[PDB]
RNA sequence: UGGCACCUCGAUGUCGGCUCAUCGCAUCCUGGGGCUGUAGUCAGUCCCAAGGGUUGGGCUGUUCGCCCAUUAAAGCGGUACGCGAGCUGGGUUCAGAACGUCGUGAGACAGUUCGGUCCCUAUCCGUCGCGGGCGCAGGAAAUUUGAGAGGAGCUGUCCUUAGUACGAGAGGACCGGGAUGGACGCACCGCUGGUGUACCAGUUGUUCUGCCAAGGGCAUCGCUGGGUAGCUAUGUGCGGACGGGAUAAGUGCUGAAAGCAUCUAAGCAUGAAGCCCCCCUCAAGAUGAGAUUUCCCAUUCCGCAAGGAAGUAAGAUCCCUGAAAGAUGAUCAGGUUGAUAGGUCUGAGGUGGAAGUGUGGCGACACAUGGAGCUGACAGAUACUAAUCGAUCGAGGACUUAAC
């Protein structure tokens, strides 16, 4: 459950280390984002010499959450952290490598580049 | 909040209608003949379900 | 659910343990009707322990029964009486060891009083 | 329109053939009996009166026994009517069984919601609290009763009061399974009421 | 528990699953279906929780994947699990191993207890 | 913004915010249209339309405004610039102090700054819930009709139609199908979680059960890890769907008055998220007190009658065991040919391997006996305990006419 002021780890090499959630997209009063949802965020921590720089307003997709996601078959998946990937509008990641496992839910939302790049898609 | 007008004797009496007691739920004790409360042991003779 | 009897958890447990030992010693006490109704289940479960008779059951009962003299002549405690007299009395009775009999309301606070005794 | 009376037994879950885990409510409906057919001519409207759950003789009174005499059945604890039914397809004394429904059928379920007793505006009407800190002394209160001009409160200003225990219909539930041997309906999702409460399952009115 | 609900759900309970407790390490062969084709994906981790009864019983397995711990919760009797292997029987002292959530590395080890 | 000074100075509390809304339409979005310097996509302007909806932050006491990020949209006003016996008290105008400035001065603002007590147990109406009484031409038990009232009413994106109509290109539809969300509402606890102070376990200090072992008290439930029922959202299921009738703006058909023309005068259509229904809930005190099924049956007294009194019928209550119900009444499940609650027995779920004993170890401790022991509310069974005996209430059915 990602909301405004939630800080996320970045699971790629775009240059951002930590982002702060500015806004959850996709409906007027929408309070919370979950895995697979796109958020607007600011880069709070950046890697020196990265493509993305501290203080930039970027779009990201949430790839891991502590709350996790329930599946139709009645199973659940949770992670120990909330992580996102900086993206463009076409849903390609702005980085080139994805770190850590990502949820199967990204395939449903057509984040296929991210899924292919992930070291594990659970 | 304080009473804006005094209560009339009629309004006072109308309120107190339901401020009432009921007759107790009595039943004669078949052993000693004193009246007890239904389902209670008889205080007078100490009988219950025909036993003292 | 269960009753709170206007007391905190610790006070309520203390009162129920007191009443249980009081009822074991005297075999009949008068109390408030609601206290009697709660006592029923507590005491009967203690009597079940007595019927079991084994050391494990006894220690469970020892943790609950107050350390009070049930019979001064024999120097018999409440716990010894529970296992040696109560249990022997109800060896062939499956449950229902106590009965509640209602008295009138108590003067002073109108409390409905009751007799609770071993059957 | 089809319908049947039953008791709410509880909830569980069932795996679908495609692997999905579907939560279901178990409704137990011993065969209902048609006690009376009301007609437009005699009564002014068409309806079928279903009796459910045979009551002990001792608990039944003489007026009840006479009413169910024509149907030749034991007195029933629950009697309800169904309107919109095919009158000619029903006869007094006919037993209505769960097998009128089939798996996959869409139904509406009526029941009485669980009682909650006296509840405040927050719980009863989902209103917002005031601040809990910053000096606030307004936490679970129902809000201003209205403007000054009318010199009175408008009807429908929501306030504390008894909550729950109202008749409530859930629409468009799916029948998951019909256990004719045990007279059970498995309905997807949940329905109003406590366990053992009377439930009515009708063919969906929006179908 | 109501006896009726146990009877209704009895058919759908699975009988081939091995006995395991919190603390044991399992390989869960999960039948992943992407539509027409299905591929068995193995999830290996520690059983940290096993709650509920009957058809509604669920269990949670935890593993560290690429530095990030992942927990998956399954219905025990789900048909979506092809097979469960008990790789290792762990010695624990409680039913819910929630403390493992805060631990990593050597602190997160579970002593083995040859069954 | 003013003008007036009519009400209030034996008191009508202020700006902003919070909670709760309600109304108007001069319509911000959604719906339907006319005109266009409307190719398409977009727009401009005007008409109809108030059903629903109409964001979260940075700065500031702020209203406002600028900015950041969204949204279909971020509408304008009234309600004592709605709402302080509902809250807040940051701004402003009590007493302190200080700066700038003015004054000979006490002090003051043509300016700032730091600090500064928000009282009231609801009598009446009103509002939200719950009962008692009587009535409804006999007395009862159920099931109901619906005059009437309330609720709900929102909308995005994507796929398809179709890269089609349109256009030189750029770009890019109407209408019609289909999927999936946001906000909102209803219900429910099977799932994910929260809580769970009479559940299980670990553990510290001290005191107690004579001591060991095993336990009790107190330390926020001593603390810590879990957790049953119940209650719950952030969890789950479902809803605003299909449509009918009459209309608004608009579009018309036939058609004169007025040989033509004309949507109109007679006549006949079409046409909105709006109106009346459809959908959900309450509803016969609807005193106009309705309808259907079933049950009881014409008693005994007096009085010339009218009428009164007394036992009862069907039925219900008092009282009692309770919870699926509940502030209390009420409601519902039961009251001995009874499973209503407790207990007992068997389980579920929960905890997680009891005590005793044995073995291994110098010892802390480990292991076996043994998924053990323990277990509030959950399930089934079982009259073992309590639902005793009793008491109270409750009909005999007016007159007129009409038809039988
Ligand atoms: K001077
Ligand atoms: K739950
Ligand atoms: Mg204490
Ligand atoms: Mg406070
Ligand atoms: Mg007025
Ligand atoms: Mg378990
Ligand atoms: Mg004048
Ligand atoms: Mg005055
Ligand atoms: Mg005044
Ligand atoms: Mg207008
Ligand atoms: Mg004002
Ligand atoms: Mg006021
Ligand atoms: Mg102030
Ligand atoms: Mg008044
Ligand atoms: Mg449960
Ligand atoms: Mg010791
Ligand atoms: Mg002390
Ligand atoms: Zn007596």
């Amino acid at each position: 459950m990602i909301q405004q002021e939630t800080r996320l780890k970045v699971a790629d090499n775009s240059g951002a280390r930590e982002v702060l959630t500015i806004k959850v997209l996709g409906g007027s009063g929408r309070k919370t984002a979950n895995i697979g949802d796109v958020i607007v965020c600011t880069v709070k921590q950046a890697t020196p010499g990265g493509v993305v720089k501290k203080g930039e307003v970027v779009k990201a997709v949430i790839v891991r959450t502590k709350s996790g996601a329930r599946r139709s078959d009645g199973s659940y998946i949770s992670f120990d952290e909330n992580a996102c990937v900086i993206i463009r509008d076409d849903k390609s990641p702005r980085g080139t490598r994805i770190f850590g496992p990502v949820a199967r839910e990204l395939r449903e939302n057509n984040f296929m580049k991210i899924v292919s790049l992930a070291p594990e898609v659970i | 909040a304080v009473p804006f007008r005094r209560t009339s004797k009629m309004k006072k009496r109308l309120r107190r209608t339901h401020f009432k007691l009921n007759v107790p739920g009595m039943t004669e004790c078949p052993s000693c003949g004193e009246m007890k409360l239904s389902h209670r042991v008889c205080k007078a003779c100490g009988s219950y379900n025909g036993k003292d | 659910s269960y009753r709170k009897l206007g007391r905190t958890s610790a006070q309520r447990k203390a009162m129920l343990r007191d009443l249980t030992t009081d009822l074991i010693i005297n075999e009949r006490i008068e109390t408030t009707e609601t206290r009697a109704k709660e006592l029923r289940s507590v005491v009967e479960k203690m009597i079940t322990l007595g019927k079991r008779g084994d050391l494990h059951a006894r220690r469970q009962a020892a943790a609950y029964i107050r350390n009070e003299v049930a019979n001064e002549e024999n120097n018999q405690d409440a716990l010894q009486k529970l296992f040696s007299d109560i249990a022997t009395r109800y060896e062939e009775r499956q449950g229902g060891y106590t009965r509640i009999m209602k008295l009138g309301p108590r003067r002073g606070d109108g409390a409905p009083m009751a007799i609770i005794e071993l059957v | 329109t089809k319908g049947i009376l039953g008791r709410k037994i509880g909830m569980t879950q069932v795996f679908a053939e495609n692997g999905d885990l579907i939560p279901v409510t178990v409704i137990e409906a011993a065969p209902n009996v048609v006690l009376q057919k009301k007609t437009a001519e005699n009564d002014g409207y068409e309806a079928i009166q279903l009796g459910f759950d045979d009551k002990r003789e001792k608990l039944s009174n003489k007026p009840e026994k006479g009413h169910v005499a024509k149907a030749e059945t034991a007195p029933k604890r629950f009697v309800k009517e169904l309107r919109g039914v095919e009158m000619d397809a029903y006869e007094v004394g006919q037993e209505v069984k769960v097998e009128i429904f089939s798996a996959g059928e869409i139904v509406d379920v009526t029941g009485v919601s669980k009682g909650k007793g006296f509840q405040g505006a927050i719980k009863r009407h989902g209103q917002s609290r005031g601040p809990m800190s910053h000096g606030s002394r307004y936490h679970r209160r129902p809000g201003s009763m209205g403007p000054v001009d009318p010199n009175r409160v408008f009807k429908g200003k929501l306030l504390p009061g008894r909550m729950g225990g109202e008749q409530i219909t859930v629409q468009n539930l799916e029948i998951v399974k019909v256990d004719a041997e045990r007279n059970l309906l498995l309905i997807k999702g949940n329905v109003p009421g406590a366990k053992k409460s009377l439930i009515t399952v009708k063919s969906a009115v929006k179908s | 528990m109501q006896k009726l609900i146990e009877d209704i759900t009895k058919e759908q309970l699975r009988t081939d699953l091995p006995a395991f407790r919190p603390g044991d390490t399992l390989r869960v062969h999960v039948k992943v279906v992407e539509g027409n084709r299905e591929r068995i994906q193995i999830f290996e981790g520690v059983v940290i929780k096993r709650r509920g009864g009957g058809i509604s019983e669920t269990f949670t397995v935890r593993k560290i994947s690429y530095g990030v711990g992942v927990e998956r919760t399954f219905p025990v009797h789900t048909p979506k699990i092809a097979k469960i292997e008990v790789v290792r029987y762990g010695k624990v002292r409680r039913a819910k191993l929630y403390y493992l959530r805060e631990l990593r590395g050597k602190a997160a080890r579970i002593k083995e207890i040859r069954r």
